[PDB]
RNA sequence: CAACGUGUUUGGAACCCUGAACAGACUGCCGGUGAUAAGCCGGAGGAAGGUGAGGAUGACGUCAAGUCAUCAUGCCCCUUAUGCCCUGGGCGACACACGUGCUACAAUGGCCGGGACAAAGGGUCGCGAUCCCGCGAGGGUGAGCUAACCCCAAAAACCCGUCCUCAGUUCGGAUUGCAGGCUGCAACUCGCCUGCAUGAAGCCGGAAUCGCUAGUAAUCGCCGGUCAGCCAUACGGCGGUGAAUU
């Protein structure tokens, strides 16, 4: 896409990596409510302050070109960008089979 | 294109006839094969519990009562559209036949399907009902029209 | 038919699952009806 | 139903679409069992299916002689019995080849290619195509 | 027969009339075949009438007939008290569920 | 429109480059490391060529993972003008391939070899017409001189496509020459194709060539 | 389960409903519930460009605020 | 078509209509194939303008008009003209000599 | 006792790789069971072809992972090194498990 | 495939299947027709007979067709902005119009109970078997599986019984209300799903119009992709039953 929402995603990937274990085993703890159910709600204040680092905002571009879309993801590359890395015998196994 | 490939058509499955299995695929709405079977069969046991004769002929008697010998087939020559009539052949008659048998057994309500191909068929066995006035008005069209061929 | 979702082919239509489609039919079922004589 | 036989002497087989079956073709009396039920029960009251493997032992009249317990899984059950039937057929070739003559002049030893098409892209299902305008 | 208000269904099989009788609940019908163990497919005939004193007082169990079109109607008038979203799609009568109603919403277009 | 040749012969007589046999997640980022080693060579050469003289024509970057070491085979068809002569071109290569793969730190090497007739090579001839046809020599001339040019060096047939903005124009066109057989529709024909697109200064060029071997 | 606050909004019951009541005062975030500790108070809800003020009755109470307040302006010959 | 007539569509591309514009094409169409006694089906007028002042190239308007009609047929006819009003007109010519074509071929 | 498994996108690759390591395994020991070709792990993909609209007339490729499983009877030290003497296959991924 | 009673415990490679190589079908043989030929009609053999079936495949070219929002780029233009970051909206509005699909309008039907048989896929941040709680969506516990092992996963139409057996109905399920669950910082605008409540229109469709020549049409389910979850009734596939007509 354009030059700046790589750079989106890979910042928001930075802040995904920044404190993903930390605050997200946090969130191992709260759910855990065997302990108690009523208190935490000021717990999920501590849930708040990530907001890039929610894992629901990170994307998956293709990394080659950077559709946001028809990004087959076993593959990371879009649609289009797909077939001149078949037709240029560049992925392996790549059979173009039609059966 | 040329022609079709000769044909390929089986016998009943519990009678060995030939038309009685053109009626079981006829009866047959998308793939329910065994359910048009059913129909059929409750039809025959149907049938022997009305009258005391061969299915076979009050079947076949049924439907030589259907079967036209001629109909109107609505041509054209010159942009001259005459409803000129062309004898029509008889396993085509077959189909005609358990057509309009079918359909118009299709409409007499009341009770499953059994009892609407039972009295629709013995409606064809006497002439009355309302497939072989199907055959009348459609007879009674091309009888109308003699005056082109 | 299909779309009617508190049935069971509705349910089978729209791929979940309630009281009148069961998973583990041993477990979950609604309530049943007693025709009786 | 038990009764074991554990061997392969006079064997048999057939496939229709993704139906197979094996047969195996025992001289007896005629209580046929698919794979541990009756035939009746099994191919699920009497349809065309029970015909079709009720015809190539009707075609040489061995209906008493013999007794054919199959086994067999795959596909549905009409291309199940059929692939019933073609195990007979291909069973039968498979004792006495002079029952080729019979067999072969009506279609009991060939085999349909019934095989479902595959959608075809820009389709629904391999001929219907969506309506235009 | 006649039950609890006004209300009442014809004269067919029993599960099914009660469910002719205005607002019950379908799965409490099945209930009410096991509670009171009420044969369900016979009909409205052929009832003794401690079956039907037992299904008086259970069909007074639960809430019926004008009682929800009250309570219904009263988050009705409440959808008219407190300024909603609801509440502004129904004085223009629109599909609350959400539609895109860019096209076709003829429940309450009519 | 007509499907290219190197996507279509895929089953037989033609045969992958990036030979590694991996799984889902691995296989994207095995292909996050073959298209960055594309890169580094093929940046790596056009900037310590481009201040040499002449063109290169790297076709083909094949690259192999037996055990954890990478064999990269490069295919140049003019390997002499790449080295600094004990081996230094290769190993300098080395240097800066090392730069992006060492997250398991597995040996790699790179080696070079010789196209055996490097016009017959559709990607190092298509360089050629290329790098001619960006300086300003028109269609005909060079074209022809590619075909005979072509034919002195064995090759038995060839079609030559370039697409728009010729020498001044402002409607695009399509010239294509064809000697000999080249039978695209034929399996076991074993046809090489290139599609090098030349960015010269009034505009986007396309060249593609067809080899008929 | 939980109800779910933004946290400034939360600020803003700790902040008048401790010390002193006040007025119009400015939210974004029109996710929030209703917290029965906020009735009486006007909230200002973004409507999209500006900011509403809604009085917050007794009866508002078990909902998210945006309902209260429209975001299309149409008045409509459609 | 203001009454009784085949349903109009009209399409804007790169191009404010106002009322004259839509009123000359209801007008020219539509009263030039108000001597018809057709019942067409749908009538799309795809009027789309370009260049000149607008872009690259020279100033163009640019109307095509297909009729989905019962009577043998559809027929779409594309005029590019210096003004709306000479392409409107000009394709209601068009569309005058080919609606005789399909009423004067049902003959005999 | 070792079972190791024979993963590629290629057919003469297991074929000649598979080939050569019995061949090495036979001639250097005793009796070991024989390469079991265990079915395809064949996959599609479809990829809508023109950048821009044209829905229909796509381009589905299938991608085709060969697999034979081949196990060695008894470990002995000298054919543990014949093993492990081939690092040869050009790319087939081998595994072991018991 | 077989035994032991509900394993890796024993044999066998004999069926099936997997998957590499080979063979086969080429008007090859026969008859007859045709300038002797191309062929054409039939017959035998054969699993298959005259492109066996389906696909991939798409010449020179047209529409100066579509794409400068996949990507690359001539030229031009903006540049303390026509660039960039963040939160809320919006792409989901709604008098109407056009198009494609799904559900239907019922007894070949609908419901309930009990029975029966698939294929192809997907899955180690996952698929999640078992047991318990809950009417349920779901919660916990988490054995087994890097996949011919395990799980998703119950296939459904179909068969056998009970009811309605002609009604706007036990057809149909729209719309709305109350109460929940899940995902995720967050579900109001704008997610899905469960439990109850309501039961709209709709009795086979005017003018016109579309798909299909056989395992096809019609019909019944299952899976995948993208994906935290979903608007999917779509798309890409896969089986089941399975025609009529030329």
């Amino acid at each position: 896409a354009r030059k700046s929402l790589i750079q989106r995603e890979k910042k928001r990937r930075n802040l995904e990596q920044k404190y993903h274990l930390i605050r997200r085993s946090s969130k191992q703890e709260i759910r855990k409510v065997t302990s108690l159910s009523d208190k935490w709600e000021i717990h999920g204040k501590l849930q708040s302050p990530p907001r890039n680092s929610a894992p629901a905002r990170l994307h998956r571009r293709c990394f080659l070109t950077g559709r946001p879309r028809a990004n087959i993801r076993d593959f990371g590359l879009s649609g289009h960008i797909l077939r001149e890395m078949v037709h240029t015998c560049l992925l392996p196994g790549a059979t173009r089979s039609s059966w | 294109r040329g022609t079709v490939e000769e044909k390929t058509a089986k016998s009943d499955p519990i009678y060995r006839n030939r038309l009685v299995n053109m009626l079981v695929n006829r009866i047959l709405k998308h793939g329910k094969k065994s359910l048009a079977y059913q129909i059929l069969y409750r039809a025959v046991k149907k049938i022997q519990q009305k009258t005391e004769t061969n299915p076979l002929s009050v079947l076949r008697q049924a439907i030589r009562g259907v079967t036209p010998d001629i109909a109107v087939k609505a041509r054209r020559v010159g942009g001259s559209t005459h409803q000129v009539p062309i004898e029509i052949g008889s396993t085509q008659g077959k189909a005609l036949a358990i057509r309009w048998l079918l359909g118009a057994a299709r409409k007499r309500p009341g009770r499953n399907m059994a009892f609407k191909l039972s009295s629709e068929l013995v409606d064809a066995a006497k002439g009355s009902g309302d497939a072989v006035r199907k055959k009348e008005e459609t007879h009674r069209m091309a009888e109308a029209n003699r005056a082109f061929a | 038919g299909r779309g009617d979702r508190k049935t069971a082919k509705g349910k089978r239509f729209n791929h979940s699952f309630g009281n009148a489609r069961p998973k583990n039919k041993n477990k979950g079922r609604g309530p049943p009806k007693a025709p009786i004589f | 139903l038990p009764g074991g036989f554990a061997a392969q002497t006079v064997i048999g087989t057939g496939r229709r679409k993704c139906a197979i079956a094996r047969v195996v073709l025992q001289e007896g009396t005629g209580k046929f069992i698919i794979n541990y039920r009756d035939a009746k029960e099994y191919l699920q009251g009497n349809p065309l299916w029970l015909q079709y493997v009720k015809t190539p032992l009707a075609t040489l009249g061995y209906e008493t002689n013999y007794d054919v317990f199959v086994k067999a899984h795959g596909g549905g059950l009409s291309g199940q019995a059929q692939a019933i039937s073609l195990g007979v057929a291909r069973a039968l070739l498979k004792v006495s080849a002079s029952h080729r003559a019979p067999l072969k002049q009506e279609g009991l030893l060939t085999r349909d290619s019934r095989i479902v098409e595959r959608k075809k892209p820009g389709l629904k299902k391999a001929r219907k195509a969506p309506q235009f305008s | 027969p006649k039950k609890g208000g006004i209300g009442h269904g014809g004269l067919q099989i029993e599960c099914i009339r009660i469910g002719g009788v205005e607002i019950p609940n379908h799965k409490r019908v099945e209930y009410s075949l096991q509670y009171i163990h009420g044969i369900g497919r016979s009909r409205s005939r052929q009832i003794l009438l401690d079956l039907n004193f037992d299904n008086k007082v259970t069909k007074d169990l639960s809430e019926e007939e004008v009682i929800i079109l009250r309570k219904e109607k009263r988050f009705n008038r409440v959808a008219i008290e407190r300024l909603k979203e609801i509440r502004c799609y129904r004085g223009i009568r629109h599909k609350l569920g959400l539609p895109v109603r860019g096209q076709r919403t003829k429940n309450n277009c009519r | 429109q007509k499907i290219n040749p190197l996507g279509f012969r895929l089953g037989t007589t033609q045969s992958h480059y990036s030979l590694w046999f991996s799984q889902p997640k691995n296989y994207a980022e095995g292909l996050q490391e073959d298209q960055k080693i594309r890169d580094c060579i093929k940046n790596y050469v056009q900037k310590n060529t481009k201040t040499s003289s002449g063109v290169e024509g790297i076709a083909r970057i094949e690259i192999q993972k037996r055990i954890d070491l990478i064999q990269v085979i490069i295919h140049m068809g003019f390997p002499k003008l790449l080295i600094e002569n004990r081996p230094q071109g290769v190993e300098d290569l080395k240097i800066n391939v090392q730069k992006e793969l060492n997250c398991v730190n597995r040996k790699l090497n790179i080696a070079i070899t010789r196209i055996a007739k490097p016009y017959g090579d559709p990607n190092i001839l298509a360089e050629f017409i290329a790098g001619q046809l960006k300086s300003r020599v028109s269609f005909r001339k060079a074209m022809k001189k590619a075909i005979e040019l072509t034919e002195q060096a064995d090759t038995k047939g060839i079609q030559i496509q370039i697409a728009g903005r010729i020498d001044g124009k402002e409607i695009a066109r399509i010239e294509w020459i064809r000697e000999g057989r080249v039978p695209l529709q034929t399996i076991r024909a074993k046809i090489d194709y290139c599609a090098y697109t030349v960015r010269t200064i009034y505009g986007v060029l396309g060249i593609k060539i067809w080899i008929f071997m | 389960k939980n109800p779910f606050v933004a946290n400034h909004l939360l600020r803003k019951i700790e902040k008048l409903n401790k010390k002193a009541e006040k007025e119009i005062i400015v939210t974004w975030s029109r996710a929030s519930t209703i917290i029965p500790t906020m009735i009486g108070h006007t909230i200002a809800i973004h409507n999209g460009r500006e900011h509403l003020p809604i009085y917050i009755t007794d009866r508002m109470v078990g909902h998210k605020l945006g309902e209260f307040a429209p975001t299309l302006n149409f008045r409509g010959h459609a | 078509g203001p009454l009784s007539s085949v349903k109009l569509i009209l399409q804007g591309r790169n191009l404010e209509v106002s009322d004259n514009v839509r009123s000359h094409v209801e007008d020219k169409v539509g009263k030039s194939v108000a001597k018809h006694s057709h019942l067409v089906r749908e009538v799309d007028v795809r009027l789309s303008a370009r260049g000149g002042d607008l872009s690259k190239g020279p100033k163009l308007r640019r109307c095509e008009v297909t009729l989905f009609t019962k009577r043998h047929g559809v027929i779409r006819a594309e005029e590019d003209a210096e003004s709306l009003y000479s392409s409107i007109d000009l394709v209601s010519s068009i569309i005058q000599r080919k609606l005789r074509k399909i009423k004067d071929k049902v003959s005999d | 006792k070792i079972r190791i498994k024979l993963r590629s996108y290629w057919v003469p690759l297991i074929e000649d790789s598979c080939k050569q390591i019995m061949d090495a395994a036979r001639t250097t020991n005793a009796k070991i069971m024989g390469p079991v070709p265990l079915p395809t792990k064949k996959r599609i993909y479809c990829v809508l072809k023109s950048p821009h609209v044209h829905k229909d007339a796509r381009f589905h490729f299938e991608i085709r992972t060969h697999q034979r499983l081949i196990d060695i009877l008894y470990p002995t030290a000298q054919t543990i090194d014949s093993l492990m003497q081939l690092d040869l296959p050009a790319g087939v991924d081998v595994e072991v498990k018991l």
